[PDB]
């Protein structure tokens, strides 16, 4: 019928695939030679149940300067895909550190989706032996599960922009948590 | 720099702008980047042209557009947004608009502008949120707030994108509800917004054939009739009630229609879908008279459809059962007046006088000065503690009760025609001029009985204070002056007391007839047809869906074929009038 | 009242409410009661209701009337 607008935010450590994320949902199509640091200011239409959804997709990056002002993009916010990298065991352990605390200080009450990206690489030979270097190993599904019970996840998939292996299904679930009203308040004052 | 193409954009000078696509393209920089923007706000070039004009012609915008291809970030450049809350979530097509800029508003809808783009922030919020102008939030909403016909026009019948008149904001409102919003009851305001609203409304109607835009409701679940009642905007719900359209094939989207005419005497139906009683959706008549909180609801009675329809409730209920609800409490008195008083017969009424209490509270728990009857409710209940004990003071707690009883009365005289003007009066008086004057005179009686205490030279201020309220009766002896150590001071003051107490109350009742009744006179009518209302819906609320359904005022009448084919049955409620002017 | 006291019994207490209302007679219906503690706030209350409805009327009757 009437197409509704919901604002979808994505929040992660840098180099974890977030832009090209939005990216290949966006086009389809995977730059392989121009990246830009931020995709912005587009709204993707998609159907799930019955329902016309217009998908308006913010991007947060923090390399430079844009760390001031990634606040300012969180009022209004619909549905919060947290992202990390499946290929870089370091990204997991940040996210209940630092990113939950700043995405419940500005915008509480919304939901979210831990999502670890690249599901390739963990099977690369090359990212295997560097991992190896440091007695370390791609980030298991196993602990991916446990973190997304452990820090309240609405949902966790995997993605993996080279292949486009289930970018329309991760977003498809996110507009479907974002269609949710919440629950009313609770212990609401009198 | 950044300042230096503000300055040109501000002038209009496109010459200036040469050799900016080479400086661009050389340090492949785009004109959303974060330098040339605004920290501020986040104001990106475009704007900056947009508010600036000169005989609304502006030179640099095509310049700016063509660069903005040139480097490929196009849709950024006109998807850009303010971030600032002041002007959160603003747009060039918003400047566009606001400026009357027909041709660059088409240029933008040319070029890929978004035209859902919300704006949010806080100075786009209504009066009472703090902002100053509200409009929907909206491109579409926008251009039919402000009078801009040809842009709403250009906007719906844009062959790039169009604009859905459906469309609905954050708070769930749509271009109609917008309308009823900024609308207010000055002449041409009305005039202006009801040319709007129907062009609108035709608009959809054609755009979208089997959907209904008023239909459609906001988050909070209003349609524009019904906010239009609620916030007090008159004119546009005199309009919307009284819509007549000529054309064929928008004939459902009107609501009085012309059944037929015998010379002088014409007879026109009215519509009240969702304008009358015992229905499940919400009543415009009810939430115009239950909370309302507006200035204006004396006048929103008069409308033609609106004042007839309470007579004919009146015919069923109003002059017929108003008897009834009176008796209840006639009966119920008479039952508690047997408490202070066949034993076993005696005893079955004794607990029926309980019963009563408590049937009384039942129905006011229910219902939530209806607080001075939950305090009647209140008292009833310690009685039946204290009898089981034995205790001697439930008499007190059933003296208030009685007293209190015997008062409410005056309520069902209310409700009566011929009483209902003295009644408001009284409470009026009793809660305006009545109570503050007795707030006022208690403290004032404390404290000289202070005084009187002391010229006398806690019991001894006790039979002082009640030798001195039989001194105001004058019943009772100066007992007191006898015992006084200064009576020659005391006897000037105990008569100048009894002056000032009593002055200042006579006062009361030259303050009570002109500052407090004085608007009270002029408004008695209005305030008396608004207290016979609020008792005749409490009838039909209180009567369950089949007593409601036996009553249902009006005649159901097929309007006539629909689109469908099946004739559309709105339950109608025809109306008498008779003109001799025109044919 | 009546019951604050605690078919004659009453007649004695009107006549003598009547004399009161003037002020002319003496209190004895307060001498016999068994709360007068409640009666005496009351007493004067429903003297000022009296007057107070009947003070309104006065001014009901000139804008109203
Ligand atoms: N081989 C491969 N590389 C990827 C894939 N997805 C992302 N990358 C790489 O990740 C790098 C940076 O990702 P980016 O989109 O900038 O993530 P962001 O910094 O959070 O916005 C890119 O240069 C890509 O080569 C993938 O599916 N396969
Ligand atoms: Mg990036």
């Amino acid at each position: 019928m009437a197409a509704i607008r919901k604002k979808l935010v994505i929040v992660g450590d840098g180099a974890c695939g977030k832009t090209c994320l939005l990216i290949v949902f966006s086009k389809d199509q995977f730059p392989e030679v121009y990246v830009p640091t931020v995709f912005e200011n587009y709204v993707a239409d998609i159907e799930v149940d019955g329902k016309q959804v217009e998908l308006a997709l913010w991007d947060t990056a923090g390399q430079e300067d844009y760390d001031r002002l990634r606040p300012l993009s969180y009022p209004d916010t619909d549905v919060i895909l947290m992202c990390f990298s499946i290929d870089s065991p370091d990204s997991l352990e940040n996210i209940p550190e630092k990113w939950t605390p700043e995405v419940k200080h500005f915008c509480p009450n919304v939901p979210i989706i831990l999502v670890g990206n690249k599901k390739d690489l963990r099977n690369d030979e090359h990212t295997r032996r560097e991992l190896a270097k440091m007695k370390q190993e791609p980030v298991k599904p196993e602990e991916g599960r446990d973190m997304a019970n452990r820090i309240g996840a609405f949902g966790y998939m995997e993605c993996s922009a080279k292949t486009k292996d289930g970018v329309r299904e991760v977003f498809e679930m996110a507009t479907r948590a974002a269609l949710q009203a919440r629950r009313g308040k609770k212990k609401s004052g009198c | 720099n950044r300042p230096i193409l503000f300055d040109i954009v501000s002038r209009g000078s496109t010459a200036d702008l040469d050799g900016l696509l080479p400086f661009l393209l050389t340090h492949k920089k785009r004109l959303t980047d974060e330098e040339f923007r605004e920290p501020s706000t986040g104001k990106t070039c475009l704007p900056k042209a947009l508010l600036n004009l000169s005989n609304g012609r502006n030179d640099t915008i095509p310049v700016l557009l063509d660069i903005a291809e040139r480097t490929g970030n196009m849709r950024e450049f006109i998807n850009s947004p303010f971030r600032d809350i002041y002007y959160r979530g603003q747009t060039a097509l918003h400047i566009a608009i606001e400026r009357r800029c027909k041709h660059y508003v088409e240029l933008l809808v040319a070029q890929g502008a978004d035209v859902h783009a919300q704006a949010r922030g806080r100075f786009f919020q209504p009066k009472d949120e703090g902002g100053y102008f509200y409009f929907g939030e909206l491109p579409l909403s926008l251009a039919a707030c402000t009078n801009q016909p040809h842009i709403v026009n250009y906007l719906t019948e844009n062959p790039h994108k169009k604009a859905d008149m459906r469309r609905q904001d954050s708070r769930g409102n749509t271009v109609l509800h917008a309308l009823v919003a900024i609308a207010d009851n000055t002449r041409e305001n009305t005039k202006f917004v009801t040319k709007m609203y129907d062009l609108l409304l035709l608009k959809c109607a054609r755009l979208f054939p089997d959907s209904n835009l008023e239909a459609v409701l906001n988050n909070d679940g209003l349609s524009p009739l019904m906010m239009a009642a609620k916030t007090g905007k008159i004119g546009i719900f005199q309009h919307i009630i009284r819509r007549e359209v000529t054309d064929e094939d928008t004939r459902h989207l009107s609501r009085k229609f012309k059944d037929w005419a015998y010379g002088p005497v014409y007879s026109s139906l009215y519509d009240l879908s969702s304008l009358d009683t015992c229905g499940e959706e919400a009543s415009v008549l009810e939430i115009l008279v239950y909370n309302s909180k507006i200035e204006n609801r004396h006048e929103m009675l008069a409308v033609e459809p609106i004042n007839e329809l309470l007579r004919d409730k009146w015919r069923k209920f109003g002059a017929v059962s108003f008897y009834i609800n009176v008796v209840s409490y006639l009966c119920a008195m008479v039952i508690f007046t047997l408490t202070a008083y066949v034993d076993y017969l005696r005893l079955a009424g004794e607990v029926i006088t309980l019963f009563t209490g408590v049937l009384f509270f039942f129905t006011n728990i229910k219902d939530l000065f209806q607080l001075l009857y939950f305090i009647y409710s209140v008292l009833v209940i310690v009685s039946a503690a204290l009898y089981l004990a034995g205790i001697e003071a439930y008499l007190a707690v059933m003296v208030f009760a009685l007293v209190l009883g015997w008062m409410n009365a005056l309520y069902f005289t209310r409700g009566l025609k011929l009483t209902g003007t003295y009644s408001i009066m009284i409470q009026k008086i009793l809660f305006k001029d009545l109570f503050r004057f007795l707030l006022v005179y208690l403290l004032f009686m404390i404290g000289y009985a202070s005084a009187l205490v002391s010229l006398l030279n806690s019991e001894t201020f006790s039979t002082f204070l009640l030798d001195l309220f039989k001194l105001t009766i004058g019943m009772g002896d100066l007992e007191m002056l006898s015992s006084t150590k200064y009576p020659v001071v005391f006897i000037i003051l105990l008569v100048t007391y009894i002056i000032l107490t009593f002055v200042l109350l006579l006062n009361m009742l030259i303050a009570l007839m002109g500052e407090t009744v004085g608007q009270v006179s002029k408004e008695s009518k209005h305030i008396w047809k608004l207290q016979w209302a609020t008792t005749i819906l409490d009838i039909e609320r209180s009567f369950p869906v089949f007593l409601r359904k036996a009553f249902r005022s009006g005649e159901m009448v097929t309007v006539g074929k629909s689109s469908d084919g099946t004739p559309d049955r709105r339950w109608c409620f025809r109306v008498d009038e008779v003109n001799w002017s025109h044919w």
